[PDB]
């Protein structure tokens, strides 16, 4: 597609295309879309420095080098996914208390362990909170809380995958299937 | 139907309630933290370093991503033996296994070398008492050090029986089948076996296994493709409404509980915390007033619920027969709220009689200090910490009086997850002795 | 399928018979419109002097907000006795309370003080032997001056035998248990008195209470708290489908009956006003042409339909005893419209069969003028006010012979509530006796 | 779980064996067009000449609009006979009417008048097993010329059975009811005839008609109102899942199996391809490797596969009766897909044991070349064309020896609906005799 | 028309109840239908109609599955081939000779 | 195993001597004959219900005859086996 956004000023072109590009995610292949973020979001590009050698000379901050994803991430991302698998509702007993993605312990904290695996890296994401809160999602929109700035970012489900936004970059999540690989 | 709550929880007569019970509830969260290590961190390091998943881990992946899991017997075996034996040494509980719920039981093979004390023997029998009785499919995570090197055997008896009344058998071997160990898996309608690490001492050699893994993950892996395919169909019949919450806070019940055993209060303040939308329909609210007796639903599910609210008396004997002969009419589960404070037994019999005919399942929580616990085989049975050194909650639970002291702030959640495990099988239709009128 | 009218709605012969009929309806609505007032405006206003609901205005408040309430026998007593004795001073009919579709059965304490007149008795029996036989729950509100001052105690037995088929027995008194009634309330699994109004004349000293009422309101409250807990679940299996009206309207019906008893007419234009989409598939149209028969929907519910259209014949009884055959064959329920106008019992003798030994439900209404009535006990038996001084439909409703005079032009909605009422109980499979081939 | 496909389709070698394969899927699409022809254009047109509907129009018109039909045997008496008697002049099959899966049963009146010859008789009798055994109604569209002029009633027999049992008999008569055939009609629950037209030779002169009809098109519409007011309920049980597709495309099939009959290939190809999601969980797949077993889906109905990979041995024997203990004990249908290649009696009965009293639904497959077809009573028995001139497909399929060749790429869909149409029957629990151990 | 005989029999042994005995001694099931008959064993043991198996001769193709699929079998030693006790493992009693078999 | 453990009718057991055993499978009643087996003495477990008591071997007959008797008074169910490991 082609995106085009009108300002009235070329600041606001600039941040509203931006703000579109945001709000915009494709996952199933490889996109240039978080290239074009960072064009927009460039100091070079706001300051209008502009030739027809700009793409190969800022080339250095415009296709950057991934950096494996903090503890800060599979924590996101686990949270997410478990909240992207509901429980099963059973006809025979659809209010089933056991139903529950919640993760319920009896005395001691609710315990949650996740198999995943992003891009070809796996974590054991083991959630754990005496404190319900933390991570809630709606939508295509998974709210956290880190402890005092809730922020809100994609988060889309699509088949057995689980596409997250993360730093400008969308990243597929998915559950490790032992079986599968032992074969 | 609604109740109102007399109960001022900013009060300072209030807060000291809370104060003992929050109290013990936190000696309780320690004590259960402390047996979460099964032989210390010590032992599980030995464990994972072998490559394995700990019990809990295991339990943990075999289970239905954020599914609850209701551990039974924690506290078992507790400052019973020489040192200790971290929940005898085998976690059982009842979790969602492909939206089947399961009775689960492994053995710590950090505790002993996951050695059967006399003790684990008599919980995982328990285990499986509950699976026949709630008709719930199991997953057994065999990995065993001995039958104790230096009672069972009933356990393969089960395993035989429940196969029988199709209560689907599986065994997942990650580990040590010795001495007698080895014949649970031999005992199971499918065993799931890990190679070239499992130690298989007493899959085509042993012939007692169906399906081989690479490792721990692999066999519960496939653990959970057996529960896949167990064509599984719920019996218990119910109208059940969708769940609606109670009036007040859970933890409201903390400080409802008088710090005092004597100083007497109105058990219709538990009740009224636990039952959906605080409704409770009493029975005979003027008669037999030490027994409270009414209809009520829990998480949609309907039950009769009788409370202890004082000393068993003749009205409040025939009262509660009465109240239970209406019950089982209609099909409705039971919940005792048991708190035993202390010519007549003419009348105590026909409560007796009911409640030991009684058919549709029962649930049994004690939340104080004729009638009683495990004389009357209740599904389950629960008791808080408030609850009564050889009368502590710890010294039965620590012997399987009972299936585990929990937080009265999560009666609520238990006895809902218990009553929908009960479901799995149908509610019988009851007959009663002869009631000496 | 579709049935085409050959009834000119805009026609005079038309008119002339809608004519006599809603005058008829009309007689009806008036007398019962009296019966509404019980012992007359007298002494309905000395009861709501004392504070009392009336019967009927308690019948509205226990019901569910706008509920359909089908009265049964209101006619019963009508210039039978010496004076008038309103609905025989009980007024019995089905209605939901809490989603439950129950049998409820009041004394009208404005007629001779609720006293049990022989036909009260019989009448209060009827409605029992109907919730019996349909599994409905029974909700007595009792308030009676006697059982006769200047046959019974049967009424008890039902209680017990219902009681113990699991078909909940309710009382709620609000006012007198004179003589025997004071045994109804303690006859029943749940009992809900009002205190110092209520005089209870042969909560904890008559021991036949438990619940206890300010007044007729918080009664009748708590009366519908109980049958909130009755976790029931209706056990008549149907394939029922949406309900579709008839394609043409209901008092059509009332010009379709030819004013003239003799005047023949075709049934089918009855069928056509009360069945789902006027869809009538008649079975073996060209044989006994007498009897009229066909499947059918009304309300969903699949009915199997046998008319009189004429005289039975061997040919007609032959032809209904086979498609009875197949209707109990398919579980589905049977509708006689019945007019009965007028070697032979050869073949009569297997139709009797047939209808006797069927077990689905069946449904009766005289339309017109063997087979007959009660004698086949279908669940109810309704009667049109056209049909037949001593014929007259208000004679044998006034003797419960028929359980009342119905409009015509609600024939379809009142057979709807019934089949409904019905399907609380299961549906059993047929044995027929030996047929006289 | 899921299978990976080691079949590559855009090979030399599987080209060869699609080669093969599509050849005969192509012979026998052409027979099956003769086959379509009845009696040749010649009768046919006679046939329509008399204003008459076809065998298989009247099968289409009858059925629900777009209805699949799965058609039984229409290869039947392929050259057996003198002549041609084109599927045996009867064409049976299970179709949608009115929402039932119904056994409709024509003669073809265009093949030698519709008479019928000994596999004629056969046929229409192995459509009644099938209709009885998995609880099918059944309309016979009757229109026969004799019982053969130059066993049956064994039919009649079976009519009267299946009516007892609650299968509906329905008679739909267009055309002639010569020699026994009059029975056909007369056995019925409810016949529909045709007047005018349909020489009812040996409606209320026969006696055994309860509908009459003007024409072909009136009589089937009628047979439909029939079907319409069974109040048919389904009564198999399953934990049915949301269909879905398997990861290969269905022809891929065509190129799986070698084109030699010797090179061995993996039948879990072949599984692959038919369950759904390809998902395909195997029990013990390293013993008995002859016999692959597993659980899996298929249109969302759970089966458990057997497969012949090879020659049955001891282990196989074993693996199998465990696999079907299994089975049976959870309820699941049997899917075996026979391929037949070639001390040892003593483990073949158990195989043979669990076999034979497994009393879950039982669908075969014959793809290739102890255990064998219509010895164990399967549901259906269907018969890829690659199988085994006295042991070509054709020549048992012309004998009954199975219920018909099909497409290979039509396996998924015949054995989904099969499998449903099971479904109108209950599934029993499972008793085995004395399993040698 | 042997096997229909044997399986008549077997029909006439399910419907009436009546507990089975079979003598076996074959040379084939024809070497120059069938198996439906162990098909009826297994169904008869399962309903209760106990199955006995009496060989006192050859077990040859089929046949060998006769006294497999039986509760009991009788097996003739030295004397009754046994080709398609413990070895064939299809035998649960071994007799010396036909009369000791149908002793037993 | 299965076959014990699952098996309806009415079973008695006797130890005459020193897997299966004892109380194990719930037989009708479990007796000891004297020289079976200090912790391993018939008086070890007879004295704490491990079994019905010791009998005098010449009276084995005897007393399985009279239990059988009592066990009659009860009926005869059918069998359900589990699932055989074949």
């Amino acid at each position: 597609a082609k995106l085009i956004a009108w300002g009235e000023t070329r600041e606001e072109a600039r941040q509203r295309l931006l703000a579109m590009l945001a709000e915009t995610s494709v996952g199933g292949l490889r996109t240039n879309l978080a290239f074009l973020r960072r064009i927009l979001g460039h100091p070079a590009f706001a300051a209008a420095e502009l030739d027809t050698g700009f793409i190969a000379r800022h080339q250095d901050d415009l296709l950057p080098a991934p950096q494996a994803l903090p503890e800060h991430f599979w924590q996101a991302a686990a949270e997410a996914w478990l909240q992207s698998e509901p429980g099963h509702r059973r006809d025979d007993d659809p209010h089933s208390p056991w139903s529950r993605n919640d993760g319920w312990r009896s005395a001691l904290a609710r315990e949650s362990d996740l198999m995943l695996r992003c891009r070809d890296e796996r974590r054991c994401v083991r959630l754990r909170h005496a404190s319900p809160s933390q991570y809630r999602l709606d939508g295509d929109d998974l709210v956290s809380r880190v402890d005092g700035v809730t922020r809100r970012s994609a988060a889309l489900r699509r088949g057995r995958q689980l596409f997250l936004e993360w730093e400008g970059e969308l990243l597929a999540i998915e559950a490790v299937d032992p079986i599968a690989e032992a074969e | 139907a609604i109740l109102h709550t007399q109960i001022n929880p900013r009060s300072a007569e209030f807060a000291a309630n809370a104060a003992t019970m929050l109290e013990q509830v936190n000696a309780l969260r320690t004590l259960l933290g402390r047996i979460h290590e099964g032989g210390g961190s010590a032992a599980q390091a030995r464990h994972s370093a072998r490559g394995k998943l700990l019990v809990r881990e295991r339990i943990n992946r075999l289970l239905d991503p954020g599914s609850p899991f209701l551990e039974l017997s924690a506290l078992a075996a507790h400052e019973v033996y020489g040192e200790e034996v971290a929940a005898a040494g085998i976690v059982a509980g009842i979790g969602r296994v492909e939206g089947v719920e399961c009775m689960i039981v492994g053995n710590d093979a950090t505790v002993k070398g996951g050695t059967y004390y006399p003790l684990t023997v008599k919980k995982h029998l328990r285990a499986q008492a509950i699976a026949l009785e709630n008709r719930l499919p199991c997953i057994y995570l065999v990995d065993s050090g001995g039958a104790n090197l230096p009672h069972f055997g009933r356990i393969f008896f089960n395993q035989a029986n429940m196969s029988a009344r199709g209560i689907p058998q599986i065994a997942v071997v990650m580990g040590s089948c010795t001495a007698g160990g080895a014949y649970v898996p031999a005992m199971s309608d499918e065993t799931v076996m890990v190679r070239e690490q499992a130690t298989i001492f007493l899959c085509k050699v042993s012939g007692v296994a169906d399906h081989y893994a690479e490792d721990d993950d692999h066999a519960l892996a496939i653990a959970r493709r057996c529960v896949a395919n167990l064509n599984w169909r719920k019996q218990g019949q119910l109208q059940c409404r969708a769940p609606r919450a109670p009036l007040y806070p859970a933890e409201e019940l903390y400080g409802v509980i008088p710090a005092d055993s004597k100083q007497p209060y109105d058990v219709r303040e538990v009740i009224a915390r636990l039952v959906d939308g605080s409704e409770f329909d009493e029975f005979k609210a003027l008669f037999g007033t030490t027994l409270v007796c009414g209809f009520a639903h829990l998480h949609g599910y309907p039950i009769a619920i009788l409370a202890n609210n004082g000393i068993l008396f003749a009205e409040a004997a025939q009262k509660g027969a009465h109240f239970i002969e209406l019950a089982c009419q209609r099909g409705i589960p039971l919940l005792f709220l048991q708190n035993i404070t202390g010519g007549i037994a003419k009348h105590g019999a026909k409560l007796v009689t009911a409640v030991a005919c009684a058919r549709v399942p029962k649930f049994t929580v004690l939340i104080g200090g004729g009638m009683c616990g495990r004389a009357y085989d209740p599904r389950f049975l629960w008791m808080w910490p408030n609850a009564r050194h050889q009368g502590h909650p710890y010294y039965s639970s620590a012997r399987l009086w009972d299936d585990g002291v929990i937080d009265p702030a999560q009666t609520r959640e238990v006895l809902a997850l218990a009553l929908s495990a009960a479901l799995n099988a149908p509610i019988e239709p009851t007959a009663f002795g002869v009631f000496r009128m």
